[PDB]
RNA sequence: CGCGGGGUGGAGCAGCCUGGUAGCUCGUCGGGCUCAUAACCCGAAGGUCGUCGGUUCAAAUCCGGCCCCCGCAACCA
RNA sequence: CGCGGGGUGGAGCAGCCUGGUAGCUCGUCGGGCUCAUAACCCGAAGGUCGUCGGUUCAAAUCCGGCCCCCGCAACCA
RNA sequence: UUGAGCCUUGAUGUGUAGGAUAGGUGGGAGGCUUUGAAGUGUGGACGCCAGUCUGCAUGGAGCCGACCUUGAAAUACCACCCUUUAAUGUUUGAUGUUCUAACGUUGACCCGUAAUCCGGGUUGCGGACAGUGUCUGGUGGGUAGUUUGACUGGGGCGGUC
RNA sequence: CCAUAGGUUAAUGAGGCGAACCGGGGGAACUGAAACAUCUAAGUACCCCGAGGAAAAGAAAUCAACCGAGAUUCCCCCAG
C-alpha cells in the first residue's frame, strides 16, 4: 500500500469512454476505473453518469493508499470532463487545482477524413 | 582449495588463515600476487614458524610505509596545464600515465598502478580529485587543478 | 598437435554408437586450453598448453615440479 | 508472550537435542514446578498413513508402575498419545514405562506401513519442556 | 474393360460410417404490412430416398444386378 | 507399461488441493421496447457434485477401486 | 535483489450451537502477578473489517480452571502436530550492475629483425562473457549405407496371399 | 636494471636405404547372414612411427580352492 500522501487524478474523457486514473505526483499509477468497466456497456458508456460512476469506483481501490488531496488533469472532449470532477469531489478529496491537458497540435499530423 | 594466506585479503583473510577458496581465485590472483601460498604439508611449516613470527609483521610495517606514502607530497596539489581549446575543453585528454609522471617529479614517487581517475579521463579545465591508492584500505585525496594553458 | 604438455594426453579414437547401435568412428579430444602459469622461481610467466586435468595436477604438485618433469622430457616451455 | 515460568522451562532443557532414554527420565523434575503432582504423556509420531485405514495402530499396554494400564490410538494426522504415570514416579520407573510402550507400538506394526516407524519419540509432563528421546 | 464416389420434396445440399425416428436454405401455398409490387413478419404443406431383388423383427442406409452422372485409368515396345 | 492428473444443470468452466454452506457464461419465456423492426435492458426456468465402498458430527472435497478423456515419455517380441 | 528446502521463534486459523476472526489431539486443574497488576490514551501489525494482536506508559499488583450453551475444551500451563504465515540463521539456484587477474585482441608502439608471419614487452578495449573439450535434446538428403514382396495366361494397373 | 628470449663458435650423436618377422598409432570394403541396418568379414588389407637380431611381454594388488600351485613365452589337450 506504501501510503502515499497525495496524488494526481487524471481524467481521459474521450467520446466513447472515460478512463479515470489516479496516479501519484510522480505519474506512477495507483489505481484506475473506466466507464465501461463499471457496467454501462455500449450506448450508456458515453454518458456523463457512467463517467460519474467511473470516478466513484476509483475513489476506492486507492483507499489503501490514503490520498487526502489531489490535483486533477482532464483530457479530451468527452461526455464526462465535468460530471466526473463532481463525483471526485463528493468522494471526499480536496481539489488542489484543476488543470486541462487536452493534447492539441499546432497543425501537426493529418487528421482522418472519416464520417460521411 | 585450502590456500594459507600471506596478507590481509579484504573479505575472508587476516594473515594466517587456512581458508577454502575457489581454485580459480587462488591460482590466478592469490598465487602470483603473493596474497597467499598453497597449503601443502611442507609449505605450511615454513609459514607457521618462520613467517608467522617475524616476516608476517615485516609486511605490516610496510603497510606503515603506506601510511608514510599518504603524505610524501607536502602541499598535496598537482597543477597541470597542457594545450587545450576555448572555454575549457582540453585539446588532448590526459591520463593515469602522465599523472604518474606529474606527482613523481613533484612529490610522491608513485607508479602508474597506484594512480586513479574516479571521474572520467579529465577533459575539463578546473578542479579534480585524483584519489591515489597508497594502500588498498587507506587512500590519498590529492586535489588536481587542471588549468587551460 | 592437441597433445597436452603435462599429462601427455592425446586424441584417442572411438565409435559413436547410436540407438540402433550403428558404429561410426569419432574422435575423443583432450580438453586443451592455453593457460599461462606463474613460476615463483623465474618470477615470470610460463605458457603451457595444458588440459583441464593437467591443471589440477599442477595444482597439487608444484608448478616448478611439473616443469622439472617437462625439462626431463625435453619439451620447450 | 512468555514470562517468568514458561521461559525458564525452555532455558533449562536443550531444545535442539534428543536425549538418551536414561537422560530424559531424570531431567523432568526440573520442569514440573506446579503445586500438584503432574504426569507425563508420551508423544510418538508413527511413520504410518493416517490417510490409510489399513495402517491404523490401535491397542492398550500395561504400565509396570501405573499412574494402571492405559489405552491409545493415534490422531487423523500421524502421532499417537498416552500417559505413562505420575511425574513423581522415580525416573527409572518411567524408564520401565516408556520402553514398554515403544515395544508395544512395534508390537502393533501395520503391514502397509512403508517407511521409518517412530522417527521421533518425545515425552513431556503437565507443564513440560519439549523433550525427545533417542 | 478396371478403380472410386454419387442418384434424397420443384432447386442445391445434410442424414448412410455405427439399420428402427429424414433436416437446412431457396422456391411454392395461405395470411399481414403498403396506394400496389419487391423486401420484411407469421403459419403450413410438400420426399416412390434412381430401380429390381435379397439379408433382417425392421432397409434411405447392409449386399448384389441394371440404368444415368462424375473423376481417375486406358500403360512399355 | 506406468507416473501424473483431470471428470461438475444442455454445455464450456469455478469452487475440491487446505472437510459442513454448488457459483459462472451462452442455449429458452415473460416482458419492458418503439408509429415499428433492429439492438438494448430487467426478473424467471434448469446439476445435491460421472459411479460405488471406507473413515468421520458432517464427504463435492481426504482414502480405495471401476468407466474413461486424456499429457506424454516411453515402444528392440 | 529475488525463488526454494530447512532451523529457531512468533503468528494463523469467525458452518453452527455461541460470553470465543475455537484445527485435531492431549497430560492435567492452578497458573497468573509486585524478575513493577486490571482497565486505557494512541498508533502499528492482522482483517471473511466479525473481532484479535499490541509498544510505551499515566494507572499500580490484579487476573482467573472444571461450572453452562459444543460434534471439542478452555494457547490459565504444557506436548506432538496440520492449513495459513513473520523475523533471523543456514543452504544451494536463477537474474542485474560493477571490478580485474583467467581468457580474447585479424587496436597502437618497441625489440628479436633490414621480416604485413610469430614470440616477448609496455598499453588500450573487452571480460568471466566469447571460444574450446566431454555429455546432451533439436534440426539435418549437406553426406553415407541400404530397403522398396510374390502370384500373374509377358510386366505394369487392378485383385489375391 | 639485472635477467631471460635471441645470436655466434666448438664437441658428440642423429638423418637415408633394407625381404620378412615384431611392438605401437590409425583403419576399410566387397563378403556371409541366401535381402539388410546390430553382427561377420577383421582389428584383416592398407597407411604411419619405432626397434632388434629377435621383438614383445615378465617376476603377481596371479589362479586355485578353503587342499594347494607359484614370472612371462611357445606347443598338444582341455573343447569346438
Ligand atoms: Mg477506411
Ligand atoms: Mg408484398
Ligand atoms: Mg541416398
Ligand atoms: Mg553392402
Ligand atoms: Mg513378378
Ligand atoms: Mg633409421
Ligand atoms: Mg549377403
Ligand atoms: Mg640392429
Ligand atoms: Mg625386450
Ligand atoms: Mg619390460
Ligand atoms: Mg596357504
Amino acid at each position: 500500500r506504501k501510503q502515499v500522501s497525495d496524488g494526481v487524478a487524471h481524467i481521459h474523457a474521450s467520446f466513447n469512454n472515460t478512463i479515470v486514473t489516479i496516479t501519484d505526483r510522480q505519474g506512477n499509477a495507483l489505481g484506475w476505473a473506466t466507464a465501461g468497466g463499471s457496467g454501462f456497456r455500449g450506448s450508456r458508456k458515453s454518458t456523463p453518469f457512467a463517467a460519474q460512476v467511473a470516478a466513484e469506483r476509483c475513489a476506492d481501490a486507492v483507499k489503501e493508499y490514503g490520498i487526502k488531496n489531489l490535483e486533477v488533469m482532464v483530457k479530451g472532449p468527452g461526455p464526462g470532463r465535468e460530471s466526473t470532477i463532481r463525483a471526485l469531489n463528493a468522494a471526499g478529496f480536496r481539489i488542489t487545482n484543476i488543470t486541462d491537458v487536452t493534447p492539441i497540435p499546432h497543425n501537426g499530423c493529418r487528421p482522418p477524413k472519416k464520417r460521411r | 582449495m585450502q590456500v594459507i594466506l600471506l596478507d590481509k585479503v579484504a573479505n575472508l583473510g587476516s594473515l594466517g588463515d587456512q581458508v577454502n577458496v575457489k581454485a580459480g581465485y587462488a591460482r590466478n590472483f592469490l598465487v602470483p600476487q603473493g596474497k597467499a601460498v598453497p597449503a601443502t604439508k611442507k609449505n605450511i611449516e615454513f609459514f607457521e614458524a618462520r613467517r608467522a613470527e617475524l616476516e608476517a609483521k615485516l609486511a605490516e610495517v610496510l603497510a606503515a610505509a603506506n601510511a608514510r606514502a599518504e603524505k610524501i607530497n607536502a602541499l598535496e596539489t598537482v597543477t597541470i596545464a597542457s594545450k587545450a581549446g576555448d572555454e575549457g575543453k582540453l585539446f588532448g585528454s590526459i591520463g593515469t600515465r602522465d599523472i604518474a609522471d606529474a606527482v613523481t617529479a613533484a612529490g610522491v614517487e608513485v607508479a602508474k598502478s597506484e594512480v586513479r581517475l574516479p571521474n572520467g579521463v579529465l577533459r575539463t579545465t578546473g578542479e579534480h580529485e585524483v584519489s591515489f591508492q597508497v594502500h588498498s584500505e587507506v587512500f590519498a585525496k590529492v586535489i588536481v587543478n587542471v588549468v587551460a594553458e | 598437435s592437441r597433445v597436452c604438455q603435462v599429462t601427455g594426453k592425446r586424441p584417442v579414437t572411438g565409435n559413436n554408437r547410436s540407438h540402433a547401435l550403428n558404429a561410426t568412428k569419432r574422435r575423443f579430444l583432450p580438453n586443451l586450453h592455453s593457460h599461462r602459469f606463474w613460476v615463483e622461481s623465474e618470477k615470470r610467466f610460463v605458457t603451457l598448453r595444458v588440459s583441464a586435468k593437467g591443471m589440477r595436477v599442477i595444482d597439487k604438485k608444484g608448478i616448478d615440479t611439473v616443469l622439472a618433469e617437462l625439462r626431463a622430457r625435453g619439451e620447450k616451455y | 508472550k512468555l514470562t517468568k515460568r514458561m521461559r525458564v522451562i525452555r532455558e533449562k532443557v536443550d531444545a535442539t537435542k534428543q536425549y538418551d532414554i536414561n537422560e530424559a527420565i531424570a531431567l523432568l523434575k526440573e520442569l514440573a514446578t506446579a503445586k500438584f503432582v503432574e504426569s507425563v504423556d508420551v508423544a510418538v509420531n508413527l511413520g504410518i498413513d493416517a490417510r490409510k485405514s489399513d495402517q491404523n495402530v490401535r491397542g492398550a499396554t500395561v504400565l509396570p508402575h501405573g499412574t494402571g494400564q492405559v489405552r491409545y490410538r493415534n490422531d487423523k494426522n500421524g502421532i499417537i498419545h498416552t500417559t505413562i504415570g505420575k511425574v513423581d514416579f522415580d525416573a527409572d520407573k518411567l524408564k520401565e514405562n516408556l520402553e514398554a510402550l515403544l515395544v508395544a507400538l512395534k508390537k502393533a506394526k501395520p503391514t502397509q506401513a512403508k517407511g521409518v516407524y517412530i522417527k521421533k519419540v518425545s515425552i513431556s509432563t503437565t507443564m513440560g519442556a519439549g523433550v525427545a528421546v533417542d
